[PDB]
């Protein structure tokens, strides 16, 4: 039971600085180096640097020197990384990890990660539009329908179909960030073309950050 | 900085197969290489350190080998829980650097997409914007191309797509493409078409609508 405890998600304005922590427990904090790693979508993992608690020696990847700064509090068994001059390029999940102690290393203990989002956008609930079945048809065997959840911030929104009773054939897509800085997402479900009159199809949308909740009936024509 | 070249960038494999992932360093790293496994939304987990030493608790089906500049991670008999992305990391000289990753997915039979097109609702038209959506449902493998044409003019720059991860029941993917237009532009043209290209299709399918 050696463990790593990271701080909660952060939402920052471009230009601001943020300081995340990592509280190490179950071992003698002072002899081991703490590693920091960056993970943004489409960019695998990147090594930021490491600091040794006590002596405070540190090693920085040249790519992040001016941008990241580490410190470690010996008493509270906590280490920190401050990221400055934030940009969208800095939105990522950041991990801290316990590496090696003087000549030795039998593997790592990774913290659970801290999500950082950098954006100028204000909180905003979404508009839900229907994706109506069959262009100019009704008879085609199986039909598709769904809901377009557009223009919200920040993530996430949840979507269910018919309050949870409709699960099979449901595909809810990853949200996409539009140029406007707002998110959009789609949820679809295919149904037997012979329900489109004997059945109701409502998609339940919820956006907690804005205390938004919408139920949308979707249907032919 | 040392460059780590990992291969392949992705691969489909069946349960029971022997999977080998390689990593080549730009210079000799003296076995100071570690391998990690990461699953969607979870933290990486260390599998091997010093090139061939298994982390306590990792199943014995994982092994690493190599020396000098060439290394590899081998999963002797693949299991469903092994799907995810793997990374190598050299810690021989600063700055420590990672490979670009290998995405491991489950292989199944080719299956062509069922395609559907959805015009903007009048409700959205009110606002002043039109989103036209194209859906490609339950296909394999991943690679696919969607091309939007309005009155035969090809659109570029004004569409965005997202895809699901492989399905737990049938290992296929689903994808949506949204074409966004000003209410005005939309009202200016007539024929809106979505052309989909995919292995499963003997020829490029088109779904379109008018107005």
């Amino acid at each position: 039971q050696v463990q790593l405890q990271q701080s909660g998600a952060e939402l920052m304005k471009p230009g601001a600085s943020v300081k995340i922590s990592c509280k190490a427990t179950g071992y003698t904090f002072s002899s081991y180096w703490i590693e920091w790693v960056k993970q943004r979508p489409g960019h695998g993992l990147e090594w930021i640097g490491e600091i040794l608690p006590g002596s405070g020696s540190t090693n920085y990847n040249e790519k992040f020197k001016g941008k990241a700064t580490f410190t470690a509090d010996t008493s509270s068994n906590t280490a920190y990384m401050q990221l400055s001059s934030l940009t969208s390029e800095d939105s990522a999940v950041y991990y801290c990890a316990r590496g090696h102690s003087y000549y030795f290393y039998d593997g790592d203990y990774w913290g659970q990660g801290t999500s950082v989002t950098v954006s100028s956008a204000s909180t905003k609930g979404p508009s839900v539009f229907p994706l109506a079945p069959s262009s100019k048809s009704t008879s085609g065997g199986t039909a598709a329908l769904g809901c377009l959840v557009k223009d919200y911030f920040p993530e996430p929104v949840t979507v269910s179909w018919n309050s949870g009773a409709l699960t099979s054939g449901v595909h809810t897509f990853p949200a996409v960030l539009q140029s406007s800085g707002l998110y959009s997402l789609s949820s679809v479900v295919t149904v037997p073309s012979s329900s489109l009159g004997t059945q109701t199809y409502i998609c339940n949308v919820n956006h907690k950050p804005s205390n938004t909740k919408v139920d949308k009936k979707v249907e032919p024509k | 900085d040392i460059k780590m070249t990992q291969s392949p960038s992705s691969m489909y494999a069946s349960l029971g197969e022997r999977v080998t992932i390689t990593c080549k360093a730009s210079q000799d790293i003296n076995s100071y290489l570690s391998w990690f496994q990461q699953k969607p939304g979870k933290s990486p987990k260390t599998l091997i350190y010093r090139a061939n030493r298994l982390v306590d608790g990792v199943p014995s089906r994982f092994s690493g080998s190599g020396s000098g500049q060439d290394y590899s991670l081998t999963i002797s008999s693949l299991e469903y829980e092994d799907m995810g992305i793997y990374y190598c990391l050299q810690y021989d000289e600063f700055p420590y650097t990672f490979g670009s990753g290998t995405k491991l997915e489950i292989k199944r039979t080719v299956a062509a997409p069922s395609v559907f097109i959805f015009p903007p609702s009048d409700e959205q038209l009110k606002s002043g914007t039109a989103s036209v959506v194209c859906l490609l449902n339950n296909f394999y493998p991943r690679e696919a191309k969607v091309q939007w044409k309005v009155d035969n003019a090809l659109q570029s720059g004004n569409s965005q797509e997202s895809v699901t991860e492989q399905d737990s029941k049938d290992s296929t993917y689903s994808l949506s493409s949204t074409l966004t237009l000003s209410k005005a532009d939309y009202e200016k043209h007539k024929v809106y078409a979505c052309e989909v290209t995919h292995q499963g299709l003997s020829s490029p399918v088109t779904k379109s609508f008018n107005r």
